[PDB]
């Protein structure tokens, strides 16, 4: 009821979380861990006394799925120590050597829970030393795998001591555990709470040997304090120099120093985050070190049980909910002495695969489309067609698995078995040359433009998608014009740039044309028309500059309408394109594979069978981390292949990793099928097709 | 390991 001021201290406060298999009981466990101590999220707070001490205890949300490496890899450095938590009946699984992988990777304690041992009494029977046979072999398991993953200092001190309580026992749907300490301290040994079981006395059991106690005792007493882990937690944690000042901010948890938090996840918007150095306060000012802008919060508070409780000045060591924060992604950095983030700048990408959704039930009609739209909204790189009724409805996102997360929307949460169309590949056109000078006539005869459309060199297009340069029409050219100087382009063509669209551009170069400027806007539409849908299999257009070179504008503009600037400048741009040898180019994906040694061969044979290349390679120990590039249209089926080739020990994830052209012998199987896909003849049309005769 | 089978007794 006030217990707001223990944050002072750093030495209390344990920032924890549980690592477990599916169904093994993790989100039970959770819930009645903090309801017994009184009172997905994204962090929920409990306090608990420990040897006349109490202790400020964080339970932070902890995704598993092993098919997402990013997520699960973020949440679990967020944390300090985590509790593995095994299904007795099930016992140490391949997914649990995995989720323990990680959870060790970015030097986290471990503490081992055994649940459901009421089944194992109640329901499959056990004898009391077949329990202790099947409990000494899931804690062996577990501890070769922290032989064998541990940090060379850890690999013996950290392995899970059932003597002096880092191991509990028990079930987590009846609130009771039991640990040697707990029995040290209460005499409560197992024949009770089989007997108990046994009789069905649950109440009894509840309050003789209660979850919550066992389990937060072994976290305080074996779990690491805020500044008992960054010790050795912050060098690990990211490339930095400790002899920075900021450097023993974060090794201790200092307070007093310039303040360092990052962002663990994202919620009327609501960061939550953790605080490694310093104090937050509302209105102060922060640098996002790498999303582009800068800004400051408007509330700040902390977490009381699972609400969502409001306060100002917090130290180092805890965990903060904040508002205000605009493009904050999950994993941001934010502190304001400007150094480079914990994790790697991460490219905010273009969705780039899609498929169509029918509903199977009639009656589900009515706005699927503005709960596809929340999820649309709450996950930024997705797209969808909006409204009317087409068939219904393209998702468009960033890969397979990221899809079909969706289609588990579809129903494990909204109620709809849904019936998913295959998935296609978002392609895109370019050129590979630059053409000779084309012209636009409008049809009235009227209006006449003089363009060229040259490739756009890659420094250029990487400028224009990292931020650098800015989508949009160009509110400051003389700025603009410069920062393409900087590239190897002529400033006197780079001062006429008039438009930033999609990975292209416009630029004007003319010289005194009358009236241009009244149709300016409309040659824009209309060069965004012919960008919007390639010549080849009306794909998007990319690294394509477009150059008005001259032009003949008429003086009224009842001859100067969009139906005369956009066919005219439109097909200029793709007869042009059509002329200057036009390429198909597909999506990448970096992949992030880490596994056991053992399995490299197999995962690398898997990655040259899909069109890849391995791109990198870091080793730590045993453990290994391939990095690959694979297109795109030949990922698809991977966490099956890849669960096979690694037995469901591989942890992995992808990234976007641009477009790249696509070979001239596959390109035109895949063109020919993207048009017969769309309902067009297959054969690409040709510039005779495309361009205006004699 | 020996611990273990304190709790049963
Ligand atoms: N017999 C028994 N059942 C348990 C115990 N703990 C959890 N369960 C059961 O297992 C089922 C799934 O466990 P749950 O805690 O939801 O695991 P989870 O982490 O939420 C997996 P999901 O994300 O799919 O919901 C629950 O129905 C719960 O009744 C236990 O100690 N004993």
């Amino acid at each position: 009821a006030k217990i707001k001021e223990l944050m002072l201290q750093p030495e209390r406060i344990r920032n924890i979380g549980i690592a477990a298999h599916i169904d093994h009981g993790k989100t039970t466990l959770s819930d009645n861990l903090l309801a017994g101590a009184g009172m997905n999220a994204a962090n929920v707070s409990m306090v608990h006394n420990y040897e006349g001490k109490d202790y400020l205890i964080n339970l932070i949300d902890t995704p598993g799925h092993v098919d997402f490496g990013g997520d699960v890899t973020r949440a679990m450095r967020a944390i300090d120590g985590v509790i593995i938590v095994v299904d007795a009946v099930e016992g140490v699984m391949p997914q649990t050597e995995t989720v323990v992988r990680q959870a060790l990777r970015e030097y986290v304690k471990p503490v081992l829970f055994i649940n459901k041992v009421d089944r194992l009494i109640r329901e499959l029977k056990l004898t009391p030393q077949q329990m202790m046979e099947r409990f000494s072999k899931i804690i062996m398991d577990v501890n070769r795998l922290i032989q064998r993953y541990a940090p060379e200092e850890y690999k013996k001190k950290w392995m899970v001591k059932v003597e002096d309580g880092s191991v509990a026992f028990g079930s987590a749907y009846y609130n009771w555990a039991l640990s040697v300490p707990f029995m040290k301290r209460t005499g409560v040994k197992f024949n009770e709470i089989i007997d108990l079981t046994l009789k069905g006395d649950n109440r009894t059991l509840r309050q003789k040997a209660p979850l919550h106690v066992v389990v937060l005792d072994m976290v305080v007493r074996h779990l690491p304090s805020p500044i008992e882990a960054q010790k050795y937690r912050i060098p690990h944690l990211w490339e930095g120099d400790i002899s920075s000042d900021i450097g023993q901010a974060m090794l201790n948890c200092d307070p007093k120093g310039k303040m360092v938090m990052v962002v663990t996840k994202i919620i009327g918007e609501v960061a939550t985050g953790r605080v490694w150095s310093g104090t937050v306060k509302s209105g102060q000012e922060v640098y996002l070190i790498n999303t582009k802008r800068k800004a400051r919060i408007q509330q700040v508070g902390i977490y009381m049980g699972p609400e969502r409780i409001n306060m100002e000045a917090v130290p180092a060591g805890n965990i903060v909910a904040v508002t205000g924060l605009r493009d904050a992604m999950a994993g941001e950095t934010v502190a304001e002495e400007q150094i480079e983030p914990f994790e790697a700048l991460h490219y905010v990408s273009e969705p780039v695969v899609t498929v169509a959704i029918e509903a199977k039930n009639v009656k589900d009609l009515p706005r699927l489309i503005e709960a596809l739209r929340q999820l649309a909204k709450e996950d930024p790189t997705l797209h969808v067609k909006i409204d009317e009724e087409t068939g219904q409805h393209l998702l468009s996102g960033m890969g397979e698995l990221h899809l079909e997360v969706k289609l588990y929307k579809l129903k494990k949460d909204w109620g709809i078995d849904i019936e998913v169309s295959e998935p296609i590949v978002v392609y895109r056109e370019s050129i590979t040359k630059s053409s000779p000078m084309v012209e636009g006539k409008s049809p009235n005869r009227h209006n006449r433009f003089y363009i060229v459309v040259e490739p756009m060199p890659d420094e250029i297009y990487n400028a224009i998608k990292e931020g650098i340069i800015p989508e949009g029409r160009v509110k400051n050219p003389k700025e603009v014009a410069k920062k393409l100087a900087e590239l190897g382009m002529d400033y006197e063509i780079a001062r006429g740039i008039v438009d930033i669209y999609n990975g292209n551009m416009f630029i004007d170069n003319t010289k005194g044309v009358q009236y241009l400027n009244e149709v300016m806007d409309l040659l824009i539409d209309g060069f965004h028309q012919a960008m919007d849908e390639g010549p080849l299999a009306r794909e998007p257009v990319m690294k394509v500059i477009v150059r008005l070179l001259d032009a003949q504008v008429h003086e009224d503009n009842v001859h100067r309408g969009p139906a005369q600037i956009y066919p005219a400048i439109r097909t200029a741009i793709h007869c042009a394109m059509m002329k200057s040898n036009p390429v198909l180019y597909e999506p990448y994906q970096k992949v992030i594979i880490n596994i056991p040694y053992e399995y490299m061969g197999a995962v690398s044979r898997e990655i040259t069978q899909r069109r890849g290349q391995l791109v990198d390679m870091k080793q730590e120990g045993e453990v290994m981390t391939i990095i690959a590039e694979a297109p795109v249209a030949e990922m698809f089926g991977f966490a099956g292949s890849i669960r096979s080739a690694t037995s469901g020990r591989a942890l992995w994830s992808t990234e976007h990793a641009g477009f790249k052209r696509v070979p001239n012998e596959l390109a035109q199987q895949i063109i020919r099928q993207i048009r017969q896909r769309k309902g067009l003849d297959p054969n690409p049309p040709t510039e005779k097709d495309v361009c205006p005769l004699f | 390991l020996a611990g273990l089978s304190a709790l049963f007794g």
